[PDB]
């Protein structure tokens, strides 16, 4: 015993991964043993972490990249007494289309109206995290979370879109559960039904034509806008984007995949 | 023998080069040293390939939630340090582990579904080629957004031992992972979930 092979194997599997990730180690003709793989891992790791000092998995800019890949927003900093527009991120411009210099020493009201801005007036006072939803913005959604230490908060974007898959006729074969919040139905109420059954009469030809065109696009995406009948019986404007693909497993004919967004 | 001593000395080397304070490093065993070493190289390889294709801390603190990156096979490629503030698991417990070990049994299947490009996991390389070639917000970006709720193992919860969290993010190609076929050729990168994980209150 010799009872714990699972830890002995795990080590070996990790050693193999080090061999793949160490640039010169994979390129060797002679398959290196465990010790020489580890030694090459040491050198490469020493090189990556650099000549000191304080240890961090990601550098600040790398962490930033990951957050902004996942989320879509910008950092903004203000005070209670004064405005005071202290600092704004360079990724403010892609989030809401308004340039960098407009925030530096400018009025806080300019991008938040109309017209209150009365909620924020007492949110500034200490009474301590203070998360809230705010009015931004129509030129030409910002759910901003932060904490006081003078506020430091991100300005970021619940589901407004859902995926579905369809056979060639337009029948729902898969429905993403985000459909509940977006159009009111459970997946089970859409499965088996044709999408055209939820399409407003005046949009039906357009929708049928779109599905004929997406087949001819052979994997390229087409968007169309139409009125979708939600569970509460209201007609909701929706933009669908769609493309086909040859599904392996069934060899089955072109498979339509759709994303459905309420504008 | 003396060879076992040589192996362990290199593991000590590796441990001392890990990007964590000595108080965390000293608590790790040899298996975690390796796991975290692999973890570190994989993350640096990703950022090297991203570098070729050409705060931060306050933004991390601002979020009500932690940053998370899960690979196509369910590996935790990255978790931010604030994961401990929500789940009680340290960054070092979680890195390069299997995500499904931290997801409630009945939610595992959904979570798996969220990682697939069409929410249709097998129980395919051609279409990902188009997705890859489209990059360098593409045509296909609207199909790759993800927002779902899932129960995550939580050491700070004294009842179910699970925290209900909303995972919000996008599927993106995880470059620089140097996966290879049996033939020896380099596999193309696969899609991973880049997300923020926030508690539902």
């Amino acid at each position: 015993s010799e009872i714990e092979r699972r830890r002995r194997n795990k080590m070996t599997a990790y050693i193999t991964e080090l061999s793949d990730m160490v640039p010169t180690c994979s390129a060797l003709a002679r398959k290196p043993d465990k010790l020489t793989i580890l030694r090459m891992a040491v050198s490469h790791m020493k090189s990556l972490r650099g000549t000191g000092n304080k240890p961090s998995f990601l550098t600040d800019q790398e962490l930033k990249h990951l957050i902004l890949e996942a989320a879509d927003g910008f950092l903004f900093i203000v005070s209670c007494e004064t405005g005071r527009v202290v600092y704004v991120s360079d990724s403010v411009t892609p989030v809401l289309n308004q340039p960098q210099s407009e925030w530096f020493g400018s009025t806080l009201y300019d991008q938040v109206h109309p017209d209150d801005v009365d909620k924020l007036r007492e949110q500034l006072s200490t009474s301590s995290r203070r998360s809230f939803i705010c009015r931004m913005r129509c030129g030409n959604v910002v759910h901003c979370t932060g904490y006081i230490k003078c506020l430091v908060a991100i300005g970021r974007l619940q589901p407004t879109e859902f995926i579905s898959r369809h056979n060639i006729e337009g029948i729902f074969t898969f429905v993403d559960h985000r459909c509940v919040a977006t159009v009111g139905y459970q997946p089970q109420e859409l499965l088996g039904k044709n999408i055209v059954e939820f399409c407003h009469p005046e949009d039906q030809q357009l929708l049928r034509d779109s599905f004929q065109q997406v087949v001819k696009l052979k994997g390229q995406v087409l968007s169309v806008m139409f009125r979708f009948r939600s569970k509460n019986r209201e007609w909701l404007w929706v933009r669908t984007s769609s493309f086909t693909f040859q599904n392996p497993y069934s060899d089955e004919i072109e498979y339509i995949i759709c994303t459905n967004t309420n504008v | 023998k003396r060879h076992r001593d040589r192996l362990n000395a290199e593991l000590d080397h590796l441990a001392s080069l890990l990007p964590f304070p000595p108080d965390i490093i000293s608590k790790l065993d040899k298996l975690s040293v390796l796991r975290l070493s692999v973890s570190y190289l994989r993350v640096k390889s990703f950022f090297q390939v991203v570098q070729e294709q050409s705060e931060g801390r306050l933004l991390l603190e601002s979020l009500n939630g932690f940053a998370l990156v899960v690979s196509a096979e369910g590996t935790i490629f990255y978790a931010s340090a604030t994961i401990v503030d929500y789940l009680g698991f340290h960054q070092t417990d979680v890195m390069h582990q299997n995500i499904y070990d931290y997801i409630h049994v009945d939610d595992r299947q959904d979570f798996c579904r969220q990682l697939h490009w069409a929410m249709d996991p097998p129980q395919d390389d051609a279409i990902l080629g188009r997705l890859l070639r489209a990059q360098e917000p593409t045509e296909y970006s609207a199909f790759l957004t993800r927002c779902f709720i899932c129960r995550v193992r939580c050491l700070l919860d004294s009842t179910s031992g699970f925290l209900t969290m909303q995972f919000q993010g996008k599927l993106k190609f995880l470059f620089g992972q140097k996966k290879k076929a049996p033939s020896g050729a380099m596999l193309p990168p696969r899609l991973s979930l880049f997300c923020i994980a926030a508690p539902v209150l």
